[PDB]
C-alpha cells in the first residue's frame, strides 16, 4: 500500500 | 507506587502551536520567537500528493499563501524558506510563550512525549519511543500532521519529533526539527514500508530495573552472562542485539541496585527461556521495552519542572 | 495499530500548581481566581495523621498558618475555610492562567488526566480511570498529596479528583473537588482497603471496537449469546456485570463497524475463556479496561 | 499495613 500525509482539510 | 506511561507535562508545549493553512490544506505549525515551523506538506494540495515537486511548488507561493492563526488572532507571514521537508515561514510576531529550548536529533529506542494537535488545536498527549526500525507507535489522525515530539531538562524543552505520515504499517514516520526524516522515508504519498522492528533490549532492562527499585525483584537470579550468550537467546526472541555501549547507558541504574547489567541480564536470559509463570513485574505481564534508562530515574526520583 | 493511553493536555492544569505549606508539612494545592485548594491534611504533624480532629486542629490555625507559593512568591491568604477533607484558602490575588472549570464528581469505570506534583511543581501527567472499587491504579509518590485528576472539554477543564493517599494495598485514593472521597476511606492514617476490585466491562467491549474499527478482527467469532449468559460468564472471570444501559451506550460504536453488542459479547467471552493464544490486541496481550466509550470514539475519529 | 497520606 501506499503512505499518508496526514495534513487536513479546512473549507 | 504504579509504573505507568508518564508523560511530560505540556504547557510549555501548549504555547508554541498554531494551526497553517495554505489555501484548503491544513495542518499544525511550531511557533518559536518570530518563525514558525511545519511540514511542507502544507503547500500540497489534494491531486498533487503522489509525488509533489516542494521546490517548484514553493516558488509559486508567496507570504500571504500562507495563513497562520494562533486561536482567534492571525499570525502575518513576512518570510518563507524551506528546509528539508519543513517550511521555515518567519512573522512579525517574536512567540510570547516561546520556552527556553533545543533541536535534537532523537536516537533509535530513545522516547519523548508527543502533543496531537488538529487545527492548531493541542488535543491529547502520550508517551512513545523512536522504534529501531525508526518509526514510531502512535496515535495521528489526518490532520495530526505538525504534531511535535519532545522532552525537557530542569527548564529547556528539546524538540526532537514533528510528524508527517502514517505507512500502511499504521505505524508513524516524521522528521527532526531541521526537516530531515527518521528512516528512509520521504514526505510523498508512494508505497513505503517500515522494516522489520525489534525489542528495545537496552529498555526492556531499564525496565527490570525499575522493577527492582520498586521492590518486585523475584526474577532476580545467582548467576551472570556473556554478551554472547545473551545475544544469542536474544536473537530467538527478536531482541535487539545488546552492546557494550548499552551497558554503559545502564550504568547509573546499574549503581543505585548495585545489579551488574550482565547479572541483569541473566535474569532476562531466564525470564525470556521460561517465561514469567503467571507471575507480574511491576504489575505486568509483558516486558516493556519503551523506558528508557532516564525515564526510570525521572519516575523514581520524582523530577520536576 | 494507533492507539494510545492519551491524557489530556495539561497545560491549562499548570498554570493553577501552587505549593501550600503549614508547619513542617507541604504539598500542592489548586489556585483557581482567588481560592487555593488543598487537602486538609497539610495541617497535620505526624502524629496528628493517625486519628486528627480536623476540626481542633484548624481552628487553632489562622491565615498566616498558611504558606502558600506560586513558584518563588508567596501568595498571602485572607482567609480559610474547611469543607469535608478540603481546605478553601482565600489569597489576595486573582491567578490570571485560571482556565474555565467546573468541579465535577465521576463515576466509577470513567477516565480522566492525573498531573502529578510535588512541591506545587509538575513532574508528569498520565491517562488512568476510576477502578470500581472507587480507588485508582496511579504513579503516585508521597508528596503528590494535592496532585489533580481532570477531563478536558474544549477549553474548559472539569476537576474531578484531588489526590489524597496511597492505600495499603498499594493504590490510592482521593475526593472530588468538593472534599468528598471517591469510596469508603477517610482522611487518616489507619487500617483501609477498598472493596474488590473488578474489570470494567463496558470499556473492554470499547477498546475491542476500538481495534476492529483499526482494523484488527481476528477475535470475532461467529458464536452468540445473551446479555444474562454473558453477564454468567463475565462475573466468573471478575467482570462487572453489563447493563441494558452499557449496550445502549456502545450503540454508536455499534453502528460504525457494524458488530452487534450481544455478539461482541460473544467474542470477549470467548476471549476470557481462552486467552488470546500468542495473538495481541491492538498492541496488547490483555484486556485493557481504561478506555470508555468515549475516549475510543475521540481516538478514532476526533 | 496502613493508609499513607501522602504530603512532604
Amino acid at each position: 500500500t501506499s503512505a499518508v500525509l496526514q495534513s487536513g482539510f479546512r473549507k | 507506587s504504579g509504573f505507568r506511561k508518564m508523560a511530560f507535562p505540556s504547557g510549555k508545549v501548549e504555547g508554541c502551536m498554531v494551526q497553517v493553512t495554505c489555501g484548503t490544506t491544513t495542518l499544525n505549525g511550531l511557533w518559536l520567537d518570530d518563525t514558525v515551523y511545519c511540514p511542507r506538506a502544507v503547500i500540497c494540495t489534494a491531486e498533487d500528493m503522489l509525488n509533489p515537486n516542494y521546490e517548484d511548488l514553493l516558488i509559486r507561493k508567496s507570504n500571504h499563501s500562507f495563513l497562520v492563526q494562533a486561536g482567534n488572532v492571525q499570525l502575518r507571514v513576512i518570510g518563507h524558506s524551506m528546509q528539508n521537508c519543513l517550511l521555515r515561514l518567519k512573522v512579525d510576531t517574536s512567540n510570547p510563550k516561546t520556552p527556553k529550548y533545543k533541536f535534537v536529533r532523537i536516537q533509535p529506542g530513545q522516547t519523548f512525549s508527543v502533543l496531537a494537535c488538529y487545527n492548531g488545536s493541542p488535543s491529547g498527549v502520550y508517551q512513545c519511543a523512536m522504534r529501531p526500525n525508526h518509526t514510531i507507535k502512535g496515535s495521528f489522525l489526518n490532520g495530526s500532521c505538525g504534531s511535535v515530539g519532545f522532552n525537557i531538562d530542569y527548564d529547556c524543552v528539546s524538540f526532537c519529533y514533528m510528524h508527517h505520515m502514517e505507512l500502511p504499517t499504521g505505524v508513524h514516520a516524521g522528521t527532526d526539527l531541521e526537516g530531515k526524516f527518521y528512516g528512509p522515508f520521504v514526505d510523498r504519498q508512494t508505497a513505503q514500508a517500515a522494516g522489520t522492528d525489534t525489542t528495545i533490549t537496552l529498555n526492556v532492562l531499564a525496565w527490570l530495573y525499575a522493577a527492582v527499585i520498586n521492590g518486585d525483584r523475584w526474577f532476580l537470579n545467582r548467576f551472570t552472562t556473556t554478551l554472547n550468550d545473551f545475544n544469542l537467546v536474544a536473537m530467538k526472541y527478536n531482541y535487539e542485539p545488546l552492546t557494550q555501549d548499552h551497558v554503559d547507558i545502564l550504568g547509573p541504574l546499574s549503581a543505585q541496585t548495585g545489579i551488574a547489567v550482565l547479572d541483569m541480564c541473566a535474569a532476562l536470559k531466564e525470564l525470556l527461556q521460561n517465561g514469567m509463570n503467571g507471575r507480574t513485574i511491576l504489575g505486568s505481564t509483558i516486558l516493556e521495552d519503551e523506558f528508557t534508562p532516564f525515564d526510570v530515574v525521572r519516575q523514581c526520583s520524582g523530577v520536576t519542572f
